[PDB]
């Protein structure tokens, strides 16, 4: 009936949640964002952003 | 205002530089780049014997 038989088919979707962090961003000659670093993961990144 | 050679992305428009002022704009009608840089500064000098 309207509630039992149906075909789903293969798909899979990923869901995440965000968090207020600080980022360091690398823009290029086109101004397009080309790279980033999360300087709250490791000391070496902290050095980078400072 | 001066005509530009800059190439914005289709949604981009500010003139934010190292100091983040304005040296770029897009005509809301012709959608072309107009660099902004004022006509002034300041320095003074009188020479006398
Ligand atoms: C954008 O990048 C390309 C790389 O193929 C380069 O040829 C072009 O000069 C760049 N545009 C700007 C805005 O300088």
């Amino acid at each position: 009936d309207s509630s039992s038989g149906w075909t789903a088919g293969a798909a899979a979707y990923y869901v995440g949640y965000l968090q207020p962090r600080t980022f360091l961003l690398k823009y290029n000659e086109n101004g397009t964002i080309t790279d980033a670093v999360d300087c709250a993961l490791d000391p070496l990144s902290e050095t980078k952003c400072t | 205002l001066t005509e530009s050679n800059k190439k914005f992305l289709p949604f981009q428009q500010f003139g934010r530089d190292i100091d983040d002022t304005t040296d770029a704009v897009r005509d809301p009608q012709t959608l072309e780049i107009l660099d902004i840089t004022p006509c002034s500064f300041g320095g003074v000098s009188v020479i006398t014997p």
